[PDB]
């Protein structure tokens, strides 16, 4: 029972290190973004920088896009 | 034209195409949403009639 | 509508009319409401009740 | 030719309309106000405006969270008794003080629109108060009623 | 060590040793719930996309988040300060958040953080009766919903028809299991955006926030009239 | 935060350094903690003050 | 008791106590409120069963408060006596935590009962 | 009297009336979807599509005193909908205590309890009595005798108020009567050979009629004084009247009307007598009585148009030859139609829009072209009847009478 | 099965019934001379055991009650001298795996009455369980409560109760485990 106590407190150390290490990281989002539009031409077009505003740097990663 | 008429029909009728990471859905019309109740869920309607036409009751 | 059998139970509450078509009909004698029992495919030849009146023996042209 | 009962604390406000009672309870689509349409349609008739007294504030708060037949509403029935006029209540569950004695009350499906207008422009013309003062008296009433219901 | 701004002021990205999202302070000096504090002379509280729900929508990318530093916002579902603290940080001392909840067990810490911030005013009444807090405040500039009740569309429809000015914002967080389990998120979210555009809410975007929550979505819309 | 802790924690609540050295090497943990100065534990004598 | 949220009906409580009996035979439950909260802290509990029968129920209704932090299912059954019979001791048992396992023989029964629990949340 | 049509891929599985005394009739109906649909009887349109907040609705029932509405859903939920707010306005009330299997049929005891048969072979009893301690939680569960080689589904549940029982038909064919208090079976009959889809009762609960996919209607009677003082139903009678199935059964009983009405997979209706079921006579209705027509002819070109759901077809006499058809699928539902004399322009018209098509006989075929008119495209049409080759008269679903190609003054009626 | 006595209750004619415990909740009662199925009583759950109680009514008339227990602990009492209809439904306090119910202190099926006037009402009712717990109810007062409390819960032997029998006077109960 005391070496089970030893392994259990080692496990709890790593558990707390895990949770308050993952609390201070940032993970890349992966969500199905959906945009609702009007009749058919707004859907046929490219969504023309409606929130990208550059098609090179600030389009395809969404953790912070920008408006210059 | 015989082998792709349903293809061009569905590809012109259907909406919500992809744009890279995104997907551009159409919103529907108050016309249809206020003239009709929504369609049946074919899953549950098929479940009920497939049950009433299961093989264990010998229909004929 | 020809009747070939009849039986009564020990209280006179119900009565079994067995017809030549094959059916049986339990009438309830206090109010003359009937209940049909159809198994005999030929004429019903014999009916009896049990003592408590809750079982009806019947016999006909099938040897059953 | 009508009044409307609007509250912000213990301070109740029976604000009269700049049109007829039928015009108030019939159209309601002509305000669309930026500020001037609500300023023209508005008329600060009666303001039973109490203070930051916790007793009066929590009393009208309980009467707002329940049926609205409080003493301030009796004061409004006193200060609007002209010819059994038409009133616009906020909540339909205040039916007792809505139709208790000589007041043709109406609160249905456009009364909410005119309450949207007058609640959008309460502080700009109805009192002699300012926006931070209205938010401070609202949060004082809110903390009072919160610590009253949620015990300590 | 380098703080860059976001699309919405009051929301920043602290890049450097940990490129992680962050808001300002309206609480001078202290954290509220043990969130990490970064100073760059100026104090900053880290938002978490897992501990909170709006931060996950920001991290998934919400362009016209109507929570914005020149408004006042109505929060129907916090139960505790862990999200409305960051909403008061982003709305700043100019405006006001109305954090309205029903279950008074974590309403204690809700009122406790509303003591520290005058930005946050609490309401301890259920959000299907907005008439019980008619007499407290009206005409908000953006509603937020985090209720996990089945009548989400009806509750926020009543709150937006009573307290939301025209052309304002609606942000609703929808859990799929609180409406319908055993059927997938795509059908239940399409059903809820149709249920919400039955009211005068033009839907703008939905996103599913998948690395932070299982089977959730955030739907934004503009209140028509 | 004290109420949502188990009763074993409330037993050893004061003696954290003795507890965690006696767990991080495989030794015997304390039995009194901050609760040693209660009057009932004062009335007890022997191993039954641990009890 | 009014403040014992989700309480099970008879069929669900019969299958809850059946899986409690076979977990007690497989030595896969921690019986008692302090052992249940220890498994809640360590994150090795599948679901928590409590008894809506203790005369202070506030000696119980604190492990809900850290069940809703670790999103572990919890349920109430009406009898502490019957929960003690199911756990297989001679005393009444107020709370019991079915611990986690991945090679367990009754893993499917545990999963079925915990899904029936989280339907009523 | 009237017909309320629905369109493509629309069905209707349950429907209930509601008439609070002094107010208008109200008609709610579920389809195969997540909403309840309340119809206003004037126009013949839905006036409300209330999306119930849990899953796909399998059954619907109306409270006694008709202020609440149960919808029993596919995810095991029973949702209460507050009806008494006025015609049209429906509120969510309470989701009752959940379960695993889908609840396939509902009934109410009174305003107090709600009984539900589910697809796991069980019959739950919830309490919908507001301001009780056990409101919403399921009080009892009963289990019917399962089939040996397939799953059992309880398909029909009714409450019998004269006694205190629940009658229940399940998919083994067995019909069981359960004492409500003590929640337990009194007697089981092994009546049908396959499922019992629908069962009903009369006013004083002297009879219970029942029917299902084995297409016989069974009658269970308790009319004898000994039957009433002993609480003993007997399997009285049995009739074979339907051709394929019986999916719906109901009963009406008044001073000059006592009939049970039944219909099924074969499309016809059947009327029998309630208190004289086995003895008396019955009437099998025609499968269609065209009070609203789907066919009309024009004497020029010897041609005839006919419209089924969302397609029209035209053929000529000669033999006969199908000259043209219009499977317009921009449409979803059809309604009435008329042709011009000389056979030039067809006009099809439904309660949402109408559309007019020029026709030109190109020989052994036709050529059909839409001619645009947005007034027609916006108007609701019931009847179009062609004053001239160009002028038609339009009756709108909101009681307007236009004359196009404009307004008839129409006096009002005493209400 | 269990064998018991039943009275016609329009004649004073008794006959033996055998009572068979079936699958769903069913008890099939049938005549002990002719084998005719008389009636059936269904309880809701897993039927595990049942017992027969008798109570006298007048000179020469008694009434037979079937007492059947769920596995979960809820007990049905069926009057079966009339049609097999429930008269009481109560719940065992505690007890989760219920294996064996027994009555005693009067005429049980194991202390049977030789003469119809010697039929007695049973005083005690023991519900013995899978953990070895035996609740003991005193039916001189525990026929009214509908959540009756046991007069004692015995716990002396620790594995599954498979026999529990009352002595004919009703002063000893015998717990036994196989």
């Amino acid at each position: 029972t005391q070496d089970s106590n030893y392994v259990r407190t080692l496990r709890q150390i790593e558990l707390k290190k895990l949770e308050k290490g993952a609390k201070q990281l940032m993970f890349k989002s992966s969500g199905n973004h959906t945009i609702f539009v009007d009749s058919r031409e707004k859907m046929n077009e490219f969504t023309p920088e409606k929130f990208f505003n550059t098609t090179s740097e600030m389009v395809n990663r969404s953790e912070n896009r920008l408006t210059k | 034209i015989k082998t792709k008429k349903r293809k061009t029909l569905k590809n012109l009728r259907k909406d919500s195409v992809k744009r890279g990471k995104f997907r551009v859905q159409l919103l529907s019309t108050t016309q249809d949403s206020k003239t009709l109740p929504p369609k049946k869920e074919s899953s549950i309607i098929r479940s009920k009639d497939r049950w009433l036409n299961r093989k264990a009751l010998n229909k004929g | 509508r020809y009747v070939s059998s009849m039986a009564i139970d020990n209280m006179g509450q119900q009565l079994a009319v067995g017809f030549a078509s094959g059916v049986i009909s339990i009438v309830s004698l206090a109010d003359l409401q009937i209940r049909l029992l159809k198994w005999h495919i030929d004429s019903v030849l014999s009916l009896s009740f049990s003592h408590d009146g809750s079982y009806l023996l019947s016999g006909g042209w099938e040897k059953v | 030719y009508v009044l409307t009962e609007t509250s912000a604390g213990y301070a109740l406000l029976k604000a009269s309309d700049k049109k007829i009672y039928k015009s108030s309870s019939l159209i309601q689509d002509l305000d669309s106000s930026d500020k001037v349409l609500k300023e023209f349609k508005i008329a600060a008739f009666s303001k039973f405006n109490s203070a930051a007294n916790a007793l009066e504030e929590a009393n009208s708060i309980i009467e707002g969270k329940v049926s609205s037949q409080l003493e301030k509403l009796l004061e409004e029935i006193k200060k609007d008794k002209k010819s059994t006029l038409i009133v616009s209540e906020t909540k339909l569950a205040n039916a007792i003080n809505k139709l208790g004695l000589n007041f043709n009350v109406v609160s249905d499906a456009v009364t909410l629109d005119i309450y949207r207008a007058i609640k959008e422009y309460l502080p700009e013309l109805l009192p002699g108060m300012s926006d931070n003062d209205l938010s401070k008296m609202s949060l004082g009433l809110a903390h009072s009623i919160g610590r009253h219901k949620l015990k300590f | 060590v380098v703080i860059e701004p976001h699309r919405h002021a009051g929301v920043y990205i602290a890049r450097g040793k940990e490129d992680l999202l962050v808001t300002k302070n309206m609480a001078p000096g202290e954290s509220v719930y043990g969130e990490k504090r970064i100073s760059v002379k100026v104090e900053y509280r880290v938002w978490n996309p897992f501990r909170s729900k709006l931060a996950a929508g920001i991290m998934g990318g919400l362009d016209e988040l109507f929570i914005a530093p020149g408004k006042k916002v109505l929060y129907l579902g916090a139960a505790s300060g862990t999200s409305v603290s960051h909403v008061s940080d982003v709305v700043g001392p100019e405006g006001v958040v109305y954090a309205v909840e029903f279950s008074h067990r974590p309403g204690r810490e809700l009122i406790s953080m509303a003591k520290k911030r005058p930005n946050i005013i609490p309401i301890i009444e259920d959000a299907r009766h907005p008439q019980k807090y008619r007499m407290l405040i009206g005409m908000v500039d953006c509603v937020f919903a985090d209720v996990a009740q089945p009548d989400q569309a009806r509750i926020i429809a009543l709150n937006s028809h009573m307290f939301l000015k025209d052309q304002g914002g609606v942000v609703i967080s929808i859990k799929a299991n609180c409406i319908d389990s055993t059927v997938d998120a795509e059908t239940v979210f399409a059903r809820e955006v149709q249920k919400l555009r039955e009211e005068r809410i033009k839907p703008l975007e939905q996103l599913t926030l998948e690395p932070y929550e299982r089977d959730h979505c955030i739907v934004v819309g503009r209140y028509m009239r | 935060s004290l109420a949502k802790s188990p009763a074993s924690t409330i037993q050893i609540l004061g003696a954290e350094k003795a507890l965690f050295r006696a767990l991080k090497t495989k030794h015997d943990t304390p039995k009194y903690g901050l609760l040693y100065h209660a009057s009932l534990v004062g009335q007890a004598t022997g191993k039954n003050k641990g009890k | 008791n009014p403040k014992a949220f989700p309480l099970a009906d008879a069929a669900l409580t019969q299958q809850i106590l059946d899986v409690v009996q076979q977990a007690a035979n497989l030595r896969q439950l921690k019986k008692g409120a302090n052992e249940a909260t220890k498994t809640l802290n360590r994150g090795i509990s599948e679901f928590i069963i409590m008894a809506a029968d203790c005369e202070p129920i506030e000696i119980l209704l604190h492990l809900p408060l850290l069940c809703e932090d670790k999103n572990v299912p919890y349920v109430f059954v009406p009898s502490r006596v019957a929960l003690g019979r199911a756990c297989g001791v001679s005393r009444p048992v107020i709370a019991a935590s079915i611990t986690t396992n991945d090679a367990s023989a009754i893993k499917t029964q545990i999963y079925a009962v915990k899904d029936k629990i989280e339907t009523l949340l | 009297e009237m017909v309320i049509e629905g369109g493509k891929d629309r069905s209707i599985e349950g429907l209930c009336w509601s008439n609070v005394n002094g107010e208008s009739l109200r008609l709610f109906s579920i389809g195969g979807s997540t909403v309840v649909t309340e119809w206003d009887l004037a126009t013949g349109l839905p006036l409300r599509n209330y999306d119930c907040n849990s899953g796909v609705i399998w059954s619907i029932s109306i409270n006694d005193s008709q202020d609440k509405l149960s919808v029993g859903c596919d995810n095991g939920t029973v949702v209460l909908i507050d009806i008494s707010g006025g015609p049209g306005v429906l509120e969510h009330d309470t989701i009752l205590m959940r379960q695993e299997a889908r609840v396939l049929t509902l009934a109410w005891k009174k305003d107090d309890f709600v009984i539900g048969g589910c697809s796991d072979g069980r019959i739950r009893i919830w309490s919908a009595q507001k301001n009780d301690e056990n409101m919403g939680r399921l009080l009892h569960t009963m289990k019917v005798d399962k089939a040996k080689k397939e799953s059992t589904l309880v398909w029909s549940v009714i409450y019998l108020p004269r006694t205190d029982q629940i009658a229940s038909g399940d998919s083994t064919g067995s019909i069981k009567f359960w004492d409500f208090q003590f929640a337990t079976l009194n007697q089981s009959f092994k009546a049908h050979d396959a499922d019992v889809l629908c069962l009903t009762t009369d006013t004083d609960n002297n009879y219970v009629f029942s029917a299902g996919v084995d297409r016989k209607i069974f009658q269970f009677s308790q009319n004898t004084n000994k039957s009433q003082k002993n609480n003993r139903w007997v399997n009285s009678s049995n009739r074979l009247l339907h051709g394929n199935d019986i999916r719906a059964i109901c009963a009406y009983q008044s001073k000059g009307a006592d009939f049970l009405v039944s219909g099924g997979v074969e499309k016809t209706l059947v009327i029998n007598s309630l208190t004289s079921f086995s003895n008396g006579n019955y009437r099998k209705m025609p499968t269609v009585e065209p009070y609203s027509k789907n066919v009309l002819v024009n004497k020029e070109q010897r041609l005839v148009v006919s419209w089924s759901e969302s397609t029209v077809k035209i053929w000529t006499m000669g033999n006969y030859k199908l000259v043209c058809k219009l499977t317009l699928k921009d449409d979803q539902n059809i309604s009435t139609c008329s042709l011009s004399p000389d056979g030039q322009v067809l006009v099809v018209g439904r309660p949402s829009t109408t559309k007019v098509f020029h026709l030109q006989p190109v020989g052994n075929k036709l050529k059909v072209t839409k001619l645009d008119n947005d007034l027609l495209l916006r108007t609701s049409t019931k009847l179009v009847k062609f004053i001239d080759n160009s002028k038609i008269v339009i009756c709108s679903c909101e009681d307007d009478v236009f004359i196009v190609d404009q307004e008839v003054e129409l006096l009002e009626v005493t209400s | 099965f269990k064998v018991a006595h039943l009275q016609n209750s329009q004649t004073n004619s008794v006959h033996g019934i055998v009572l068979l415990q079936g699958n769903n909740g069913w008890i099939n009662i049938l005549h002990s001379t002719s084998g005719l199925w008389l009636m059936g009583c269904k309880i809701e759950g897993v039927i595990t055991d049942f017992c027969i109680d008798y109570q006298p009514i007048s000179r020469g008339k008694f009434r037979t009650i079937l007492i059947a227990v769920n596995a979960y602990g809820e007990v049905w009492e069926f009057d079966l001298n009339k049609n097999g209809h429930v008269i009481r439904r109560w719940k065992d306090q505690g007890g989760v795996g219920i294996t064996k119910i027994q009555v005693g202190g009067g005429t049980t099926t194991t202390c049977p009455a030789l003469q119809i006037s010697k039929i007695k009402q049973n005083r005690w009712l023991a519900v013995g369980s899978e953990s070895g717990f035996v609740n003991l109810y005193d039916r001189n007062n525990a026929m009214t409560s509908s959540t009756p409390t046991p007069v004692a819960a015995l716990d002396q032997l620790t594995t599954t109760i498979s026999n529990l029998q009352f002595s004919p006077d009703g002063q000893i109960l015998c717990m036994a485990s196989r």
